[PDB]
RNA sequence: ACACCAACGGCGAAAGCACUCUGCUGGGCCGACACUGACACUGAGAGACGAAAGCUAGGGGAGCGAAUGGGAUUAGAUACCCCAGUAGUCCUAGCCGUAAACGAUGGAUACUAGGCGCUGUGCGUAUCGACCCGUGCAGUGUUGUAGCUAACGCGUUAAGUAUCCC
């Protein structure tokens, strides 16, 4: 079992996430899946595909969701003020 | 050593949660009407074994005999890895029904 | 004056067409409530994100005489109310500790009435 | 705190769209299969 | 093997039957106990189409 | 994967809350990952073990 | 009444059938020759079952809700919207026997490319144990050759080629 990224882009309309996840005992290519710039949600759809791999491990699954949650988290407060 | 008997009838396991309070007549008075199932059924009425108290996720309703109070938080699971016939299975729901310290008992049929 | 306990529940009812933010001890004697009726407008106004800023703001200003540190929140149900009120009561900042949904998830009880055709 | 919103975030979970779903009436196959089609091809 | 047929088929309406009758609701099964009369019929139309005396013995027989 | 020889009972609470959520609610089989035999086994398995108390039919929200 | 499980999934002859457990019991599928030796198919009239609404008799009645009543929109509103709300909905014992009871396709057998699937079992590989690959069948689905079709399409589960029966 390999082990894992989250990539996160924050321009200010709009948050990517980006999961990038990996194999367990079975050989299996993920890509990194990008969430998109309409309000069409990011963290059910990341958590979601990870919980329908279960070729994910819970610890994998949770810190992935963590940082995630993290910059979308950020970039609410970004969007509500201008940060930059 | 239990695929001796089962030519003639059938085979099941009582599952049977209890009262967290009591430690006496509580291994021997549920194996006293245990001992009544043996006057039911007298067959390999082996491993009977108890497992430990652990707090459940939720339960209310008791029904005592007019008493209608307790609360719950902890069990005591018993487990009665029983062989009986398929006739009188019904007055042992009965028995592990209206009993006191036995609540919510569900039996099942392994294969 | 009440218990004087800093730490208590609030409890938010956003409703498809309302918000009430009523705020209450750990037993359940409601210390204050107030919702978009409450707070002077009426109609097709109350229920709106503005509505429910200034609901949750008039409501738990009032509890300054408490000055609750410790808070929870424990909102429920469907509505443009629910966002709007955990800013508020985060733009007051007080020790929110969990804010948390009970709402009523049911499991088939009853039957829900007719679609409405408009 | 910051204004950071994870109840919304975590609420898509189990998404409150199941009481707009029981607003409205108990209703079989037609639109069951509409929302219910709609609902198996957003999730794949 | 047919006289273990019809006299298989016959303790099977005899079980069945007393099921039946003391319930009296379960309309599965009454496709089940028709399905038996009929196929245990077409096997008596073919033995009587055989024979004679041991058709004759398998009326005396039940 | 995790089919370990031994059948799934609900005795076996090691297999089982691997396949329920925190929230408490079962998952489908795409999401776990197994075969219809496996998914329909732990689905009566694990609403046994609803009966028993052992697993909550609702776990209270949290947040921090 | 039974959320997530719920699946383009399983079963039933159809209607239907999903909270779990037990009891009785139907039906299916697969293997070995273990047995009988054509006992087969269809089926007039007949008989059974047959969603929902309906009716008789007795219970029960939370939600929903024909009729009804009030409010609104409207020129008007017996309607869509909203608030109350009776029969009904559920159950016992019956009657009724109709539905877009639809796959808009009666049943049965034999034969005629493939690809991608799912479900159940069987063999071999691999390990010696869960996998995993091919397969033998049965069932379920999706694209599709030939052929048919007025066309759309159907296409081994034919609407193909033939035979039988209503």
């Amino acid at each position: 079992k390999p082990r894992l990224v989250l990539k996160f882009i924050w321009m200010e309309k709009n948050i990517g996430l980006a999961l990038d996840q990996t194999i367990p005992g079975h050989g299996t290519v993920p890509l990194s899946p990008y969430y998109f710039w309409p309000r069409k949600d990011a963290w059910e759809e990341l958590k979601v595909l990870l919980e329908n791999k279960p070729w994910i491990s819970q610890k994998q699954m949770i810190i992935l969701l963590n940082q995630a949650t993290d910059i979308i988290n950020l970039w609410q407060q970004s969007g509500g003020n201008l940060a930059s | 050593p239990e695929p001796q008997c089962p030519p003639g009838l059938r085979q099941y396991e009582t599952m049977a949660v209890l009262r967290p309070d009591m430690t006496e007549d509580e291994r021997l008075t549920l194996t006293q009407k245990y001992e009544e199932l043996l006057v039911a059924g007298g067959a390999m009425y082996v491993e009977v074994f108890n497992r430990g108290v652990i707090p459940l996720a939720y339960s209310i309703k008791r029904k005592n005999k007019a008493g209608e109070t307790n609360n719950y938080l902890d069990g005591i699971y018993l487990l009665f890895t029983y062989f009986t016939k398929p006739e009188s299975i019904s007055p042992l729901e009965a028995a592990l029904v209206t009993d006191d310290d036995v609540i919510r008992s569900s039996s099942f049929k392994i294969r | 004056s009440a218990r004087k306990i800093p730490k208590g529940v609030i409890h938010v009812q956003a409703s498809f067409n309302n918000t009430i933010v009523t705020v209450t001890d750990v037993r359940g004697r409601v210390v204050s409530w107030a919702s978009a009726g409450t707070c002077g407008f009426r109609g097709t106004k109350r229920g709106t994100p503005f509505a429910a800023q200034t609901a949750a703001g008039n409501a738990i200003r009032t509890v300054v005489e408490q000055g609750m540190q410790r808070a929870e929140v424990m909102i429920k149900g469907p509505g443009l109310g629910r966002d709007a009120a955990l800013r508020a009561i985060r733009r007051s900042g007080i020790l929110l500790s969990f804010v948390r949904d009970v709402t009523p998830m049911p499991h088939n009880g009853c039957r829900p009435p007719k679609k409405r055709r408009v | 705190n910051e204004e950071r919103l994870l109840n919304r975030f975590r609420r898509e979970v189990m998404r409150a769209g199941v009481i707009q779903e029981c607003k409205r009436r108990r209703y079989f196959e037609n639109k069951q299969e509409e929302k219910k089609r709609k609902h198996r091809e957003a999730a794949k | 093997s047919v006289e273990f047929q019809v006299f298989c088929f016959t303790n099977k309406i005899r079980r069945l039957t007393l099921h039946l009758e003391l319930h009296k609701k379960d309309y599965s099964s009454q496709r089940g106990l028709r399905k038996t009369l009929g196929k245990r019929q077409r096997l008596l139309a073919y033995l009587l189409k055989i024979n004679g005396v041991r058709y004759k013995e398998l009326i005396s027989k039940l | 994967p995790i089919q370990s020889g031994d059948r799934i009972d609900y005795r076996n609470m090691s297999l089982i809350s691997r396949f329920i959520s925190e929230q408490g609610k079962i998952l489908s089989r795409r999401v776990n990952r197994l075969t219809l035999k496996q998914q329909r086994l732990i689905t009566s398995a694990i609403k046994q073990a609803r009966i028993l108390s052992l697993l909550p039919f609702l776990n209270n929200e949290k947040q921090f």
